[PDB]
């Protein structure tokens, strides 16, 4: 059966300028019939696969001109010259000259830009909650760049471990920054053995972290 | 304009069968190939198979020979898969795709049905209000404690689309998912547009609207 092989498989590149992303078949993709299938899709975060380049070089309908394929018989490459926020997701190249189709392992295309600070925000349990025995406490970093933060939670000023937890989300398609939540999950008696609840953040974009807090009945 | 509208999310128990289905429309149905493309959390898509409206003739990659069919519903323009005797490995998001055979090409596809296989049985979501206090201010819902994924969050009917963030589920030690969805504002609006999350939980039929206030 045939392998393709995408390299590289995280493709980091600065806005307006070019990505370039190779794809490399075990064998040959030149049908008997003088044409070569070899495909482009691109898959952003959550959603289905959208049809990119077809036949190596053409473009679909609807597709910006600064997409761009080449290559013939083992190797390919997919140029995004000039690149905008709005490119980013996982590439995957094709091939349906042979049975049966198979598609590369993608190349997930990650921007790059400047430094961007989070805004934080706390968010106390509700009472619904509250009465239903659980408090979880939320923490929320806003708009920042790069990924990598640090969020310490500290209740009573003690600092805490292993009972909180993080999400992030995709790199955002129009300003490329990232939002992330940290959890801290209590049982409602835990909960009120303590009045202040503090999360603080040490991030790139802030010279010096910031703690955002309350104390409970608020 | 082409379509490609599947079913909805599943969960169902090993051994057991599911039947997928994706409605076609805005254009002659039986002369492109339905395609089906199976995707694993976090994996490179793989083609499972196609079947040919024309002919009504099916083809399968070698992994999908045995346990998987294909069918059609011409009239109805819908196009089915089905799995037998499910398997954790078939836990996945299925995609049909239409194949335009000019170019041998996939050239629109379907949005994806998610379906996980569990011994487990289904766990509606407990949605709670993440309150906004004190120019911009933020506020949100906690969908806590469900199985399995997916749930769908929208807010004030999906005619709030802008600022908003529905988290990745993240999984607790309890073995169920919970995640927050949130939204930025302008801190004036607060005490005149009212919010609302909605939030949607179809394996279990769970469907939860919160007003979200200070
Ligand atoms: C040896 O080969 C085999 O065992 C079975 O081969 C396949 O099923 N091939 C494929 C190739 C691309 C795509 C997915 C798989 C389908 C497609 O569009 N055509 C196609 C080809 C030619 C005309 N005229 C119309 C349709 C196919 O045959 C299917």
């Amino acid at each position: 059966e045939l392998v393709m092989t995408q390299t590289p498989l995280s493709l980091p590149v600065s806005l307006g300028d070019q990505a370039s992303i190779s794809c490399r078949s075990s064998q040959s993709l030149v049908h008997s019939n003088g044409n070569t299938y070899l495909h482009w899709y691109l898959q952003k975060p959550g959603q289905s696969p959208k049809f990119l380049i077809y036949k190596v070089s053409n473009r679909f309908s609807g597709v910006p001109d600064r997409f761009s394929g080449s290559g013939s018989g083992t190797d390919f490459i997919l140029k995004i010259s000039r690149v905008e926020a709005e490119d980013l997701g996982v590439y995957f190249c094709s091939q349906s000259t042979h049975f049966f189709p198979t598609f590369g392992g993608g190349t997930k295309l990650e921007i790059k830009r400047t430094v961007a600070a989070p805004s934080v925000f706390i968010f106390p349990p509700s009472d619904e909650q509250l009465k239903s025995g659980t408090a979880s406490v939320v923490c929320l970093l806003n708009n920042f760049y790069p990924r990598e933060a640090k969020v310490q939670w500290k209740v009573d000023n003690a600092l805490q471990s292993g009972n909180s937890q993080e999400s992030v989300t995709e790199q955002d398609s129009k300003d490329s920054t990232y939002s992330l939540s940290s959890t801290l999950t209590l049982s409602k008696a835990d909960y009120e053995k303590h009045k202040v609840y503090a999360c603080e953040v040490t991030h790139q974009g802030l010279s010096s972290p910031v703690t955002k807090s309350f104390n409970r009945g608020e | 304009q082409v379509q490609l509208v599947q079913s909805g999310p599943e969960l169902k128990k090993p051994g057991e069968t599911v039947k997928i289905s994706c409605k076609a429309s805005g254009y002659m149905f039986t002369n492109y190939g339905m395609n089906w493309v199976k995707q694993a959390p976090g994996k490179a898509l793989k083609w499972m198979g196609w079947i040919n409206p024309y002919t009504g003739e099916s083809t399968f990659a070698d992994d999908f020979k045995g346990r998987f069919a294909f069918f059609l519903e011409t009239s109805a323009t819908t196009a089915y898969l089905q799995i037998n005797n499910l398997k954790n490995e078939d836990t996945a998001t299925y995609f049909c795709a239409r194949g335009t055979t000019i170019v041998r090409a996939f050239d629109y596809w379907g949005q994806g049905t998610s379906v996980t296989v569990s011994s487990a049985s289904t766990k509606g979501p407990s949605v709670f209000p993440l309150a906004p206090s004190s120019g911009t201010a933020a506020l949100g819902c906690l969908v806590k404690d469900y199985f399995p994924e997916p749930v769908t969050v929208s807010w004030n009917s999906g005619a709030l689309t802008s600022g908003v963030h529905t988290f990745p589920a993240v999984l607790q030690s309890s073995g169920l998912y919970s995640l927050s969805s949130v939204v930025t504002v302008p801190s004036s609006s607060l005490g005149t547009q009212t919010y609302i999350c909605n939030v949607n939980h179809k394996p279990s039929n769970t469907k939860v609207d919160k007003k979200v206030e200070p």
